[PDB]
């Protein structure tokens, strides 16, 4: 069944675990940074699991551009 | 894009 929150398994290779996580980005303290993928009905993924550099993540958060996770980015939005 | 924990 499937799960909401910061401790989900965001993708097939998700490295974020509530039992092992530590801060990575300078904006993180006790929670993993996340970003919304606009594919389909949309879903949330951990920014770190997408291999997003900090500045790419911050610029995305400072704009209205939609983001598409690594899994769905190559899908024809046609 | 909408995000979480990206606030300086
Ligand atoms: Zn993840
Ligand atoms: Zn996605």
């Amino acid at each position: 069944s499937p799960e909401f929150g910061y401790w989900i398994t965001c993708c097939p290779t998700c490295d974020v675990d509530i039992n092992t996580w530590v801060p990575f980005y300078s904006t993180e303290l006790n929670k993993p940074a996340m970003i919304y993928c606009s594919h389909g009905d949309g879903h949330w993924v951990h920014a770190q699991c997408m291999d997003l550099e900090e500045r790419t993540l911050i610029h995305l958060s400072e704009g209205s551009n939609k983001y598409y996770c690594n899994e769905h980015v190559q899908i024809a939005r046609a | 894009a909408r995000t979480k924990q990206t606030a300086a």
